[PDB]
């Protein structure tokens, strides 16, 4: 943990080879206090996050961390709300530019690979700070199938069978690692159930059909849709009955 | 096509082992077209399974003759797969203690294949195994000649783990020749080489 | 943007920020490159911290042209930037000469980019070292590009974590008469000494270059090579 | 110091075999332990 | 400690102090409340007069960024006016490009990104004002968004920004805002402002009122003086 | 807790008549739903009575394959009360003594000795079953 | 060796883990595995107890970001 100069104030290397500013951006994801869980099945991908409405004054229809980047690609944002919208707006622009320049919908893997490239510049140039947000894109590829990609402030990116971001990321990761070890190609119903269960078990909330948001993409309909409270209640009822 | 008989051979595993052989061995005789990325993968899986089954049945003609028959096929699959095939087929025959009398012959044939394919690491372990086979066949004089050559090659590349084994074989061979002073020197070489590296429990046991 | 250099000379005549960038390289995943007589091999430890990670989603060994490949040790995001720059640089060479870019020429162009970030304003050096392998004029090529921007022609080298002992291991295990397949065997052996746990076909990445060009070995192929180790 | 430690370890190997006189094997086994192992 | 001198440096706990410090300027200004009723949005700002010399209308915290969108500000007034011009030019550009009045959701999402762009670099400082944007249309309906110095835009039914925001929010929660109309809300908005005002503390406030709803044909206008005085009288009577 | 009690006092005699009539597969499912309610409610005196009822139902109906499957399924049920299983095993080991057919008796013991393996609260039944198995 | 285990537990699953743990940590894993069996009124330690015990005892925060390698 040695320091020499401005290694803690700008994105420059520490004596042991560390970028503290980039590391501090990771602790910024937990500032919102929300956890997101994404699970990929045999033919579907599901993103689940908790929505907190502290007062009835807030319009709950607006407090959403689920964003439709394009028709076939959706994402869940964790971290600073202000930084999250900029990444979503940036991701939407790159998706639209890819469609215009190349003539086909941008792949999920290449969407963050661009976004991780933008966020890498923030970790190399010192006049701006890294965006304290985490991006998890889910979408149905033409050939590879369902895809899940986490997109961290450091410019790192990787595919995931089931990932999580937020305060309870490592608690939820251990839960999802156990479920994946069983090696079950979950159906659409099971992926939503394990995604809701992962957020439910880790947080111990026993979710109501107003406290989480579910966004799913399926092979049958490769479009990103937000689950309504009626649709979300069916899965919660199914969880309770089993 | 060919995959179906593999499951049928797998299903026949619960049945008589020899009954399953006719399925796998027919695939082994089966001729192949230019590439057949599925067929060669099945035959490679069948031949590895066929030899594995014969490790329990113990039939030298179909096992020892297999290695002499599949030499043309080794020129089709990738070199990494072929070297594994040669290693696996040879290892099963020699782990079978039955001294059919040709154990020296095909081991030397594989060494020639290793020389032709320029696989030094595969060759060196085969030569080291041959020295053990020479010792087990009372061929002490040739064992020392091959062990002496392997000692120099192993020393240059600092392969201490394999150096200990061949040195121990030299110590055992000299002991059988009733030459205690040379047996102690070879064992001294093996012990000092062993002390310089981490000895696996099998290697420490044979040294002790 | 900041117009002043963030890398400066220490009173004892050292670019201190470059040395700290090299420390990040030493903390990265090990990468081993061996130049055999008939080709070059590139191997690295692509081990993830969980099974949830998709191994095949992100590849540490990436091709640049039909005959040039990259493998790194250091910061993952920094390597993707250098991959795009190298691929951009290879296209610029190809467009104006209509000939695939020589392996040596690419290293100079890539190292120049790395050197620029040492002297340019408001930026930090790349925290990676690039192992560049290629095939030109019927002769194998292997190079290393440090964060400083200095490129070395290596017959056999290792970078990343435990690279000092890996270099020593290659000293006693490499000769100019090694073949491509034995180089793969030696490259896997070099990783194994620095490797913790067990090496599967998914937690390591191997890429080789020969007359046929550079291609990254599939997990099926790496499994066959790994079987010879044990 | 390493050369001195090799001699001290050489006498240890004689004790491990309950010998009184240090033999050449003991020095060689001490060299391997001090240099290569450590 | 040096971790709070720039917006481009993260605290070791991952918080941007310059943005947090800019939020404190909003918490030092007078409260400004906005309530979204069934058929519109009513804006009420407690506008103190620092001296009797300022004219009735000086330091107008209620702006008109478009013919259908209002703006109630809190914090530093200069950055509030600058953001009002940014919101003004965002609505003008939207009409000059797409051909219709800009939706509040897009306007809030557009101005917030400009606000957020000032929270990333050391070359600029975060805006020291928080503002509420309200609009009404027959199609979209009454909308109310609050944007803080960080750049977070959330839709609201009742929002308060300023030093008495926390006390004002409690009074807003009593209201059944989803059912009453603008004419009834303007009385309550005055009542909440008068309740949260501190007479022993900074006193002599002027009640600034504005609304946009179906009664104004979706046009943001200053509340008429005749209704405004009626709301003022009701608020004063409610204090007994 | 919720004290189901009399709730199972109504179902158990009713499903007993359907069991003799010929309805067993549908009946046990109704008890399984009733067991699920009582298990979650942690009703001890209730949950035992269904568990002994199902094993008795499959024993009186000579449903040996169903009896062994039900024993394994009931014992592995999520968060099942430990004393509820003890009563079910206690009533089941009595059926072992009554059963004279060796292949049927052996398989029931093997299933019973497997659901009681490693569990303290049924250690006496497992020992006694091993003595019965050893005697056989 | 002093504990009543089941044949279903494979110690190599937890030995192969790359966690840098001490002998007291390994004792705690076995000690915590035995208490989970005790909690469920069991005198034989199952494989599920060891998996829960290992996760509880180690409780290792990642403390390392993937972008460094």
């Amino acid at each position: 943990g040695s320091s020499a100069g401005f290694d803690r104030h700008i994105t420059i290397f520490s004596p042991e080879g560390r970028l503290y500013q980039v590391e501090y951006a990771f602790k910024a994801i937990n500032q919102g206090g929300l956890t997101s869980v994404a699970v990929r099945g045999k033919d579907c991908a599901v993103i689940v996050t908790q929505k907190k409405v502290p007062d009835k004054l807030l319009d709950s229809s607006t407090v959403t961390h689920l964003f439709k980047i394009t028709e076939n690609i959706g994402c869940v944002m964790t971290g600073m709300t202000a930084d999250s919208r900029s990444q979503v707006q940036r991701a939407r622009y790159e998706a639209a530019n890819w469609k215009y320049k190349y003539g086909y919908e941008i792949p999920v893997d290449m969407l963050c690979k661009r976004i991780a490239d933008i966020s890498q510049v923030y970790t190399q140039n010192a006049e701006m700070r890294p965006l304290g947000c985490c991006m998890i894109l889910i979408g149905i590829d033409e050939e590879q199938g369902p895809q899940v990609y986490k997109c961290d402030p450091a410019g790192y990116y990787c595919g995931f069978k089931a990932t999580a971001a937020g305060v309870k990321q490592t608690e939820s990761t251990s839960f999802l690692e156990k479920k994946v070890k069983k090696k079950f190609d979950w159906t659409f119903e099971q992926t939503v159930e394990t995604a809701i269960t992962c957020l439910s078990t880790v947080l111990s909330i026993d979710f109501k059909p107003s406290e989480i948001e579910v966004g799913v993409v399926t092979v049958e309909n490769p479009k990103f849709r937000i689950l309504t409270e009626a649709e979300i209640d069916a899965h919660l009822v199914a969880l309770a009955e089993r | 096509a060919a995959v179906v008989e593999f499951q049928r051979a797998q299903s026949l595993l619960s049945t008589d082992r020899e009954a399953s052989i006719d399925i796998l061995h027919s695939i082994v005789k089966r001729d192949i077209q230019e590439n057949d990325e599925e067929a060669v993968q099945v035959k490679e899986q069948s031949i590895l399974e066929l030899g594995s089954l014969l490790a329990k049945t113990g039939q030298a003609a179909e096992l020892g003759g297999l290695l002499k028959y599949v030499r043309p096929f080794l020129n089709s699959i990738s070199k990494a797969k072929a070297a594994r095939l040669v290693r696996s087929l040879l290892d099963l025959f020699l782990d079978m203690e039955a001294a059919t009398g040709q154990e020296v012959e095909l081991c030397l044939e594989c060494i020639e294949w290793a020389k032709s394919e320029k696989r030094t690491f595969l060759r060196q372990a085969l030569e080291a195994r041959l020295v053990s086979l020479y010792f087990d066949t009372k061929r002490y004089q040739e064992a020392l000649h091959l062990g002496s050559q392997l000692l120099r090659e192993l020393k240059k590349m600092d392969d201490k783990a394999l150096l200990v084994e061949v040195q121990l074989l030299e110590s055992k061979t000299y002991h059988a020749l009733s030459n205690l002073p040379k047996a102690r020197a070879a064992l001294t070489s093996a012990r000092t080489t062993a002390n310089a590296i981490y000895c696996p429990p099998k290697l420490q046991a044979t040294l002790d | 943007g900041y117009s002043f250099s963030l890398t400066t000379f220490s009173p004892s005549g050292k670019l201190v920020q470059i040395e700290y960038a090299l420390a990040a390289v030493a903390g990265g995943a090990p990468s081993v490159g061996i130049k055999a007589a008939n080709g070059v091999v590139l191997a690295t430890e692509k081990k993830q911290k969980s099974i949830l990670y998709d191994e095949r989603s992100v590849h540490k060994v990436e091709p640049i042209t039909k005959h040039i490949g990259l493998v790194y040790s250091g910061m993952g995001p920094d390597y993707r930037v250098l991959v795009h720059r190298a691929r951009k640089l290879a296209q610029q060479y190809y467009l104006v000469y209509q000939e695939p870019i020589p392996t040596a020429q690419l290293v100079q162009r890539v190292a120049s980019v790395m050197q620029e970030y040492t002297q340019s304003g408001g930026v930090r050096p790349f925290g990676v070292s690039l192992l560049i392998c290629g095939w030109n004029e019927g002769r194998p090529y292997l190079f290393q590009s440090d964060p400083s921007g200095a490129y070395f022609a290596w017959k056999a080298t290792a970078m990343g974590k435990n690279y000092v002992n890996g270099k020593t291991f290659l000293e006693k295990r490499y000769n100019e008469d090694l073949e491509l397949e034995d180089a793969i065997h030696t490259a896997i052996l070099t990783l194994k000494e620095s490797f913790e746990g067990q090496m599967t076909e998914d937690n390591i990445e191997v890429g080789i270059c020969n007359e046929a060009g550079f291609r990254r070995l599939t997990p099926t192929e790496v499994k066959d090579y790994l079987a010879a180790i044990a | 110091a390493e050369v001195k430690g090799v001699c001290t370890e050489a006498g240890m190997y004689a004790l491990r075999e309950r010998r009184v006189h240090v033999t050449q094997e003991d020095f060689e086994m001490a060299v391997a332990k001090v240099m290569q192992k450590d | 400690t040096g971790y709070d001198l720039s917006a481009s440096t993260f605290s070791p706990d991952g918080r941007v102090f310059q943005v947090e410090y800019a939020m404190k300027a909003v918490e030092n200004s007078s409260t400004a409340i906005g309530i979204r009723c069934k058929d519109g949005v009513v804006f009420g700002v407690e506008k103190l007069v620092l001296s009797k010399l300022y004219e009735e209308g000086s330091n107008k915290r209620l702006f008109n960024v478009d013919r259908h969108v209002g703006m109630a500000v809190a914090g530093l007034l200069a950055d509030a006016r600058s953001l009002a011009d940014i919101a003004r030019e965002e609505a003008s550009n939207f009409r000059s490009n797409f051909g219709y009045n800009i939706p509040l959701k897009h306007l809030a999402d557009r101005v917030a990104m400009y606000v957020h762009a000032y929270t990333l670099y050391s070359a600029v400082r975060p805006f020291g004002c928080s503002f509420m944007l309200g609009s009404y249309s027959v199609n979209d309906g009454a909308q109310l968004y609050m944007i803080d110095p960080s750049g977070v835009s959330y839709g609201y039914w009742g929002c308060a920004i300023g030093k008495a925001r926390q006390a004002a929010k409690t009074e807003i929660e009593k209201l059944q805002m989803k059912e009453m109309t603008c004419r009834d809300i303007v009385k309550e908005v005055a009542k909440i402002i008068y309740i949260v005002h501190d007479e022993v503390k900074d006193k002599a406030f002027e009640l600034e009122l504005s609304w946009v709803g179906e009664l104004t044909n979706g046009r943001h206008e200053i509340v008429p003086k005749d209704i405004r005085e009626e709301a003022e009288k009701y608020a004063k009577e409610s204090l007994k | 807790e919720v004290d189901y009690s009399a709730t199972v006092d109504q179902r158990l005699p009713e499903c007993a008549k359907l069991a003799k009539e010929g309805r067993l597969q549908e009946v046990i499912e109704t008890l399984l739903s009733l067991e699920k309610q009582t298990r979650t409610a942690s009703d001890m005196v209730s949950t035992s009575r269904i568990l002994v009822a199902v094993v008795k139902m499959c024993y009186e109906a000579k449903e040996w394959d169903l009896l062994n499957e039900n024993i394994m399924l009931l014992s592995k049920r999520r968060s099942q009360l430990k004393q509820a299983v003890a009563k079910m095993v206690q009533q089941c080991c009595t059926y072992v003594e009554e059963i004279t057919d060796l292949p049927i008796k052996l398989r029931l013991i093997d299933t019973l000795r497997m659901v009681t393996e490693g569990k303290i609260y049924v250690e006496i039944e497992r020992a006694r079953l091993t003595k019965t198995l050893a005697t056989i | 060796s002093k504990m009543n285990l089941s044949e279903e537990v494979d110690l190599e699953d937890y030995v192969a883990r790359p966690d840098k743990i001490s002998g007291a940590d390994i004792n705690s894993i076995c000690q915590e595995s035995g208490m989970l069996a005790v909690r469920e009124n069991r005198y034989i330690v199952l494989a599920k107890d060891f998996e829960k015990a290992y996760k509880t005892v180690i409780k290792k925060d990642e403390q390392e970001h993937e972008f460094y390698k």
